[PDB]
């Protein structure tokens, strides 16, 4: 009865790593920032976004191009592909891009937060920056934190823009369907409010999950040159279930 | 300090579990959001396509899902039985005013006044012990039917408010019905 | 240094675009503006399925919302209010001298001014002063009805026209009506 | 193992979730689990399963 004694002691420490992880958050936001706190997150605005900008409209071209193609074989038999641009707008906007985004997120730019938090940590600069007295969630976690939940709604919708777009080009210009029953097939079954704005509240709740998730681990590392990798593979697979976990519960609530 | 984390843990996993228990209730997946619903029920000799769950409604509006669908063996004849919510199907305390002097209007009608006594002080006396408690909004010349929505849509009960005499009590079964007519009946007729 | 300044300043104009392009290229907010609109009001006997802010048409073309469908609990109808427009549905400044000059025309017509109560001036005058505000381009014998375009489509409203010597002025409700057809009402209709 | 079983369910759910409430406008919800098997057999599941 050992294997189950080691499998309940998993667990609890699993479950005890939470509850630091939330301390960590409240005193995070809960505090009023510090002068210079603007120009540092202006420059990990850069690390963190704009860094990610290549692989998202790259790979949000890659999807478009497959939805314009599956969408058309399926409703060419029957018959009725006026509503080829709604399918497509439709998936992008409310299911795929505030999904799919925050698992090219989690990969490019998570693991790269607990990769750079964590060599902070074994190398030894986080514990002689405190004994300056300058305290490290204010000066080096909280610019990495804010500007994780700022970078990708912004990365969403630069996301479903490029996709729409390459879908309209697959669909339209190589396929063959009417370019005017494309885009006023669109404005007729597409709302804002409903659908755009929805699908960017669905990323905010992404973004701190993202975020949280991939600072924390980099900041309660143990300090070993492979037990920093082993952190990485931690917050890639904690941030991909927490994604498809809320996304059944945020689907529930908005379109049910 | 260790116990404090771990409290402010079971803490998380608990109002993570308060938030899908709320987000699964009012998203109408589980539970009964409707209000202060009065369950009545009907028979029927054929209703093909009917789950529960399905649309209740009054000229278009739903009002009232469908619970349970048995089967009489003796008889022959099915059974449905659905909730109604009361919100808009009832007539409440400020609702009273509009049909006292409405479903009393027609019992001292001309039809009544030389037919039973013109002394009595009964046809005021039924109204009020029946427009007080236990009242609905369906009449007692109403059938209830099955449709379509659409010609293609899921089936869903329909009432046909016809005429009007009297109301319902919370928990009464409609009498007249009417049958579905299904699509291999139809394709017989149009030819 | 000042690239760290720069290249974020592009990256919120590329979010700046790809904003821009999914309100007012996809989503309908640019085809969506009452302008300066009113409210009228109708009562239905059957409204099965027709979803709010849906279109109004008066010839094919769309001149309204839809904002309300309640039921009527005092006769069990239903109850919507659309709001059409002010530029499309009415008279503007230039345009008030052609209804008086059609009032004129068609219904102060000596052969008509002699079908009814004797006077000289009394329809003389009204027709100028209830005919210049609070009128719509509605003829009061147009009923309004629920109708679909195709076998697939959404449930929208249809006001045919025809006739009409007084108009509809402002919140008031519409005559006649008739209510969707579907499965359960075509068949039943179709012998 | 214990990744992909977990996450393959939940993708499940939002599967049925979403193409109930698209495919009852059109009242044909038959298809309802054809669209499900397909988009996972010949899309999402080579796809999404590469991802994680």
């Amino acid at each position: 009865m050992n294997t189950i004694a080691w499998l309940g002691r998993l667990v609890i420490e699993r479950i005890r790593g939470i509850g630091v992880a939330a301390l960590m958050l409240l005193q995070i936001i809960f505090s009023l920032p510090s002068a210079g706190g603007f120009g540092r997150f202006v420059y990990q605005m850069h690390r963190v976004g704009v860094m990610s900008l290549l692989i998202i409209t790259v790979s949000g071209l890659f999807i478009g191009l497959v939805l314009g193609l599956q969408g058309y074989s399926i409703l060419v038999n029957v018959g009725s592909e006026s509503m080829l641009g709604t399918m497509v707008s439709l998936t992008l906007l409310r299911e795929l891009a505030p999904v799919v985004a925050a698992l090219l997120f989690a990969g490019r730019a998570g693991s790269a937060l607990t990769a750079e938090i964590g060599s902070m940590k074994q190398s030894e600069q986080l514990a002689s920056m405190e004994m300056i007295g300058v305290d490290p969630l204010k000066q080096i976690v909280s610019p990495r934190l804010w500007a994780g939940i700022v970078s990708l709604p912004m990365l969403t919708v630069i996301f479903a823009a490029i996709g729409i777009v390459g879908g309209k080009l697959v669909g339209v210009d190589f396929l063959g369907v009417d370019e005017g029953s494309f885009w006023s097939g669109m404005q007729n079954n597409v709302q804002f409010g409903h659908d755009v704005v929805n699908g960017i509240i669905k990323s905010i709740v992404f973004a701190l999950l993202c975020t949280w998730i991939a600072v924390f681990q980099g900041y309660a590392c143990d300090p070993t040159p492979e037990g920093i990798a082993t952190a990485m593979t931690r917050t890639v697979v904690y941030s991909s279930l927490c994604v498809l976990g809320f996304d059944f519960v945020l689907t529930a609530v908005m379109f049910g | 300090s260790r116990t404090s984390e771990l409290a402010v843990g079971i803490f998380v996993i608990i109002f993570g579990i308060a938030l899908f228990f709320l987000a699964m209730k009012v998203s109408g997946l589980v539970g009964t959001n409707l209000s202060d619903g009065y369950t009545m029920k009907a028979q029927f000799d054929n209703v093909n396509g009917l789950k529960p769950r399905a649309k209740v409604t009054m000229s278009g509006v739903t009002i009232g899902r469908v619970d349970s669908i048995t089967l009489d063996p003796v008889t022959r004849l099915a059974t449905v039985t659905f909730d109604l919510d009361g919100k808009l199907t009832s007539f409440n305390a400020e609702q009273l005013k509009e049909v006292q002097k409405n479903a009393l209007d027609e019992l001292r009608y001309s039809s009544d006044y030389t037919q039973a006594t013109p002394a009595q002080q009964k046809t005021m006396e039924q109204q009020l012990i029946s427009n007080m408690n236990s009242i609905t909004s369906i009449d007692e010349d109403a059938y209830i039917m099955v449709a379509t929505n659409g010609l293609l849509g899921e089936k869903y009960l329909k009432i046909v408010p016809g005429g009007g005499l009297n109301y319902l009590k919370r928990g009464d079964t409609i009498s007249n019905t009417q049958g579905t007519m299904d699509l291999e009946d139809l394709i017989s007729k149009f030819i």
